[PDB]
């Protein structure tokens, strides 16, 4: 769940499993398609916002 | 070089396998240790004759736990009895890990290489063995300088070798670093084997004794009455067997809690017993009298 | 530095003489072995 | 032969990577399913060839 | 000292070492290995943990001439206690290959060290018997008149084994055997019953020959020994009495139960038969579907 | 060989439900559900009701079974821990008693 | 190439020059002892590659080698003296193949008494080859005793095999030797006993020989003795080689991987010379067996069957070749598996697709010593990876050439079988 968006192409995402992360924003997403509250799709090995094609 | 180099097949005699296990099982969960007496012949054939343990002056597997006096004193004793021979390795136990040496135990093995050129470090698992057979593996440590410049493959050829993956990945890194591992074999004398097979001596007397016959009559009544009670269920079971598939039957109608299994087994038990009972008693009257 | 930390638990309830059930103070129940110095009459439910 | 072949390799089968149980929330059209594993977060993840 | 020791259970390792030690010292008949015996006692259960060799030289010209390394024993006792404290001096083994009248000179040396009466383990080292070739004797002291006033004699105690997890599995691991001293299954108990009969015939000869040697090879008349023998005959069964009859009635009951129990097994075996023919029934429908698929496959073969 | 993969240490699961005879679903007391293979020479006669069971830590597998008495925080009291308060000690409320 | 890899490499050369004696000696000439070598492996394995060329013509080469043997059987602990003495012993064993020169036998027997830890395996085998097929009891008495007394691993293996070697075509005269060995408790003497039945009862099928080797696989739980018993069935049964798949079908259902691994070599040995379609069906789950050394045996065993045949007349050869290449490339397969694929590929297209492994000549309907000794040797190599060039003694060309027999030269062959072109020149 996108907790707050930091303007530098980084974001603080809240996995519901509890550790928060200063992730990077990669390809196949736009930063005005992310709004606080939006769900994000995270890369498992190094956390990154890889998208949200979700309904 | 001085030799082509290949890792030892360890022919661990009966008395040494059995002894390391006794000491190390008792020592759970501490590290346990001691020295190996043997002889080195051939290009890979180490026969380990006996072991003897090294009294703990440390936590075990330390150089505070290896005492110079102790080492001296034990050797001096073994000469009187002719058990003095050269040290062909040292054993230890991990009972928290598989066969895989930890960093401290590599440091212990690095000191043994100075003592003896062909010294092994043998990891004995006292409880943690993953096969019916005892898992023990022997390792030798040779320098990083030969291994890196690619002399490790040459050393491992012209032998069947042993590959284990008990700690998976962790083992592989360690294995690599140290050296290698090789099949472990067991030396059996046919004197040794025969003593071990016999375990009783009043077996001859016992086979012609019996119990009181009051509790025999009791087992026979209990057996017949109990089989009525699972015979009632047994009729109900074969009302069913109307559901396609073996698995579906077991899940749905609880086909595993089987009345069938418990009757066959209880009938078998009381049955086999009454064959022997008649046999023993009928021998006793006519033989003795 | 040649000492270690040891997870405290409590004997939840005896299964056998070799195998005890210890519930640990981190959550999960374990089924544990014994040191053989540990007295078997001193190991029962409540004891830590 | 089924009994002895089976017990022997069954040991390597008991080097399990584990499992989890989730439940299908909804599908997506990249062939992926959103599952919620029960005391954990959801995973968007692909099907094998077994389903 | 205590005489309270009703059994001795000996680990596989104790047996294996002492025996192993005989050829490690490279002794042959009429030269002796003896070693220290370590373990638990002061109890009914004797539990024999370990053993270690001593040097031992026997001169038999005079049975008052003997070699024993005294200092060796004390030294070794202390080192073993630091591995494991449950190891005490509980005796010494003699390597056989028989008992002597001479083992009693040696036993006195071991009473010195101990707080139990030393166990004298006569380990016979060529290995005769279908049982264990290990005898246990503990010296017992009692006032008795058979030409003596106070007797020290050695009373036999049973030898059996007990083993750890590790030690049992290590035995099993050596052995390619399934055992036959077990008396578990039907098969095993059959083997045993025949071994028991053979055990009985061989001992009876030893008793029969002993008695021929008094009366014709002139050993003395030993009232005390015979006395014991007499009672064997006195406590014999006698048939053609109602006692013989109670046995007949007994046989009937057990064999009736075997028949009724067997009839249960006749249902079990027969029931299963029907279930297989069900599996055969299913396999023909399945084979039909296959046979249809394979009809289609053949047209492809022609085509291509 | 299978009785030698029941090694200590072990962690307790609780069997949730069968779905095969060599596969079942357990519920760990770590807090993770698993779908685990069941060891052989174990009966499934008694895996059918929800019962404690022992799991191997590093793979999640049902490597042996526990009797239904084990793995409770509670116990049956009354051994000597029961009060002395009989029917006799209570005064009236005769309707409530009956 | 380094170590024993170099010992292999100097030896491959005699495969090349097998049947050419002209430049035979010349090619190994710089690499011979007393001249320029960088290492001991060159000096020894050069004699090895020399013996492969000269087998059955080797009277010249026997004499040279004897000097090398007495030199190095009066000194030990020097690495050089040992690695040399091993290759010399192989050399001399092949060269003295079937001549039964007593002088060669005594000299090889000093290598054992010298107690080299390496050379005594080579030398034990070489001995067994020299005296081959007389069954002389005195030879056996020498080899059996020193086997019991030494505990050396390499040495003891050599002499149990040698006891099997010397008995060949004996048949019902090997019965005393067979029983003694299979009743030794050592694994080594049990292993060779199985092969005593194989070599002796080769070339003639017997009911007896089969009953006795089925008992061995079941009765011994040591993994090598189980293997040895399966291989041995092939050799007896190369008369009727269409009974062999039917037996070993059963022995490929086995839980024990060794038993499975030996089934490969038996069908290899039986069905080498003429292809058989039944045999391919048995060897198919052996490539799919998940134990590394079972794949290893299987891949080689497939190639020897379908040797000297096209891929356009047999559908299998195409698939099996494609597969061999799959195994090599993958770094996801073990080294055992890589060995099986590479070496099998080399047996298949061998000789320019012009040599076969004959199962025995039908022209007279007898067994041929060179072929047999080649394969039994081939089948041994988990104990010594260098030894698999012994297959050059068992590769025989079968080919039609017309000879004008009145001056013994070769005029071009003209067949009654008709030509057709394959139409390529671009």
């Amino acid at each position: 769940t996108l907790e707050e968006i930091i303007d530098d192409d980084h974001a603080i995402v809240t996995s519901p499993t509890m550790p928060d992360y200063y992730v990077s924003i990669l390809s196949f997403v736009d930063k005005e398609l992310l709004e606080p509250g939006c769900s994000v799709l995270l890369h498992h090995k190094t956390m990154s916002i890889v998208g949200v094609l979700q309904d | 070089t001085g030799r082509d180099d290949t890792k030892e097949t360890v022919y661990i005699s009966s008395i040494a396998l059995l002894k390391m296990l006794k000491h190390g099982r008792a020592g759970v969960p501490m590290e346990v240790m001691g020295l190996m007496l043997g002889e080195f012949v051939d290009d890979y054939t180490v026969n380990v004759v006996d072991v003897f343990a090294m009294p703990q002056s440390g936590t075990g597997v330390s150089v505070e736990a290896v005492d110079d006096v102790f080492q001296a004193k034990m050797m001096d004793m073994l000469k009187q009895t002719g058990r003095d021979q050269m040290v062909v390795g040292w054993y230890h136990s991990h009972p928290g890990f598989g066969c895989w040496l930890s960093s401290v135990d590599v440091n212990t093995q690095k000191s043994f290489e100075q003592l003896n050129s062909r010294a092994v470090a043998v990891v004995v698992d006292p409880i943690q063995s993953v096969k019916g057979k005892v898992v023990i593996d022997a390792f030798r440590l040779i320098d990083t300088g030969a291994l890196i410049n690619n002399l490790e493959p040459r050393q491992t050829t012209s032998n069947t070798g042993l590959l284990n993956k008990a700690n998976i990945q962790a083992l592989i890194h360690g294995l690599n670093r140290h050296y290698y591992s090789l099949n472990i074999d067991y030396h059996k004398t046919a004197k040794e084997t025969k003593m071990l097979m016999n375990l009783h001596k009043e077996q001859w007397q016992s086979g012609l004794k019996m119990y009181d016959y009051e509790e025999k009559e009791e087992s026979n009544l209990a057996a017949t009455k109990s089989m009525v009670k699972i015979a009632e269920q047994y009729s109900k079971r074969i009302e069913e067997e109307k559901e396609l598939t073996e698995e579906e039957l077991k899940t749905r109608y609880v086909g595993r809690q089987d009345p069938k299994k418990h009757l066959s087994e209880t009938a078998d038990e009381t049955l086999e017993n009454n064959i022997v009972s008649v046999l023993t008693a009928g021998v006793n009257s006519v033989a003795i009298k | 530095l040649q000492s270690i930390g040891q997870l405290i638990g409590e004997v939840m309830k005896e299964l056998s003489e070799e195998k005890y059930i210890v519930k640990a103070s981190s959550g999960p129940r374990y089924i544990v072995g014994v040191r053989n110095s540990v007295d078997r009459s001193k190991l029962k439910k409540g004891v830590r | 032969n089924d009994k002895v072949r089976f017990i022997k390799d069954e040991l390597r089968l008991l080097q399990e990577p584990g499992s989890y149980v989730g439940e299908v929330i909804k599908i997506v059209s990249d062939k992926k399913v959103l599952v919620k594993v029960q005391p954990e977060g959801k995973y968007i993840v692909d099907v094998a060839k077994d389903i | 000292m205590s005489l309270q020791h009703e059994k001795v259970t000996i680990a596989p390792l104790v047996l294996l070492s002492a025996l192993d030690h005989y050829e490690r010292t490279q002794t042959k008949e009429n030269k002796r290995c003896v070693g220290v015996i370590l373990g638990d006692a002061n109890s009914s259960t004797i539990r024999v943990t370990n053993s270690f060799a001593l040097p031992f030289e026997e001169d038999e010209k005079n049975s008052d001439v003997w070699f024993l390394d005294h200092n060796y024993i004390e030294n070794m006792n202390e080192m073993c206690k630091k591995i494991n404290a449950k190891e005490k001096l509980i005796g010494w083994y003699h390597s056989g290959p028989k008992l002597r009248a001479s083992d009693l000179k040696i036993n006195e040396l071991f009473k010195k060290y101990t707080q139990n009466n030393p166990l004298l383990l006569i380990v016979d080292v060529k290995q005769q018997g279908v049982g264990l070739p290990t005898d246990a004797y503990v010296a017992i002291e009692q006032v008795k008149d058979d030409g003596t006033s106070t007797e020290k004699t050695f009373l036999h105690l049973p030898c059996t084994i007990e083993a750890e997890e590790a030690e049992e599995i290590g035995v099993e691991h050596l052995l390619r055997d399934v055992r036959d001293q077990a008396a578990g299954g039907l098969s095993i108990r059959l083997t045993n019953q025949l071994k028991s009969l053979k055990g009985l015939q061989s001992k009876l000869k030893d008793v029969v020959e002993y008695l021929d040697k008094v009366i014709n090879k002139e050993l003395p008349i030993n009232h005390t020994i015979l006395g014991k023998l007499q009672d064997v005959f006195n406590l014999l069964p006698n048939l053609g009495t109602p006692d013989d009859d109670e046995i007949d009635v007994e046989n009937h009951d057990r064999i009736n139960i075997s028949n009724n129990l067997q009839k249960a097994l006749t249902v079990k075996t027969n029931d299963e038969l029907m279930v297989i023919y069900i599996s055969n029934l299913v396999r023909s429908i399945i084979a039909f579907d296959d046979l249809i698929e394979n009809k289609i496959q053949n047209k492809k073969i022609q085509e291509q | 060989e299978v009785k030698r993969i029941q090694s200590v240490p072990l962690v307790i699961g609780q069997f949730l439900e069968p779905i095969d005879q060599n596969t079942g679903i357990v519920s760990s007391t770590t807090g993770m559900s698993y779908v685990v293979r069941i060891l052989s020479t174990l009966d499934r006669e008694l895996l059918k009701p929800s019962m404690s069971v022992a799991l191997h830590r590093h793979s999640n597998a049902l490597v042996d079974i526990l009797p239904p008495d084990s793995d409770s925080s509670i116990s049956v009291m009354g051994e000597n821990e029961k009060p002395d308060v009989t029917y006799a000690d209570v005064g009236g409320l005769d309707m409530q008693k009956q | 190439a380094q170590n024993w890899a170099k010992f292999t490499a100097t030896a491959s050369l005699g495969v090349i020059h097998k049947g050419n004696l002209l430049e035979g000696k010349k090619v190994m000439a710089p690499y011979l002892p007393g001249s320029r070598a960088s290492s001991r492996f060159i000096k020894g394995g050069s004699l090895y590659g020399l013996g492969l060329i000269y087998a059955g013509f080797g009277r010249d080469t026997t004499d040279y080698l004897k000097n090398i043997i007495v030199e190095n059987s009066g000194t030990s602990g020097d690495e050089d003296v040992d690695v040399l003495l091993h290759g010399a012993s192989l050399g001399i064993g092949l060269a003295a193949m079937g001549s039964a020169n007593i002088e060669v036998y005594e000299a090889l027997k000093e290598v054992l008494y010298n107690d080299s830890a390496t050379s005594g395996e080579a030398a034990a085998l070489g001995m067994g080859l020299c005296m081959l097929g007389t069954g002389k009891p005195e030879a056996i008495h020498d080899m059996f005793t020193y086997s019991q007394e030494t505990q050396h691993g390499n040495i003891t293996r050599g002499l149990a095999v040698g006891l099997a070697l010397i008995n060949y075509g004996r048949q019902e005269l090997a019965d005393d030797l067979i029983t003694k060995m299979l009743a030794s408790d050592e694994s080594l003497l049990r292993y060779g006993g199985a092969f005593t039945i194989a070599l002796a009862y080769a070339g003639t099928g017997n009911n007896s020989a089969v009953k006795r080797l089925l008992h061995v696989a079941v009765s011994d739980s040591n993994d090598d003795v189980r293997r040895a018993a399966v291989i041995a069935l092939g050799f007896v049964l190369l008369r009727d080689y269409t009974t062999v798949p039917r037996i070993v079908q059963l022995l490929s259902k086995s839980h024990n991987a060794h038993v499975r691994c030996g089934t490969a070599f038996a069908l290899g040995i039986a069905c080498a010379g003429k292809g058989l379609q039944s045999a391919i069906d048995v060897l198919d789950p052996l490539t799919k067996d998940p134990v590394d050394f079972v794949r290893q045996a299987a891949m080689i065993a497939l190639s020897m069957i379908l040797i000297q045949q096209t891929e356009k007349l047999n559908p299998q050869v195409a698939d099996i070749n494609k597969n061999f290449l799959s195994v090599i490339t993958n770094k996801h397969q073990e080294g055992l598996a890589k060995f099986g694929a590479c070496v099998a590929q080399g047996i298949m297209n061998a000789g320019g697709r012009n040599v076969t492994i004959q199962l025995e000549n039908a022209d007279t309907g007898t067994l041929d010593t060179k072929s047999v000794v080649g394969l039994v040797m081939f089948s041994q190599f988990w104990y010594w990876f260098p030894l698999a060039h012994f297959l050059s003694l068992s590769f025989t060309p079968t080919t039609v050439i017309g000879i004008r027999g009145s001056d013994q030269a070769i005029p071009k062959f003209q067949m009654n079988c008709y030509a057709k072109e394959d139409a390529f020149s671009y």
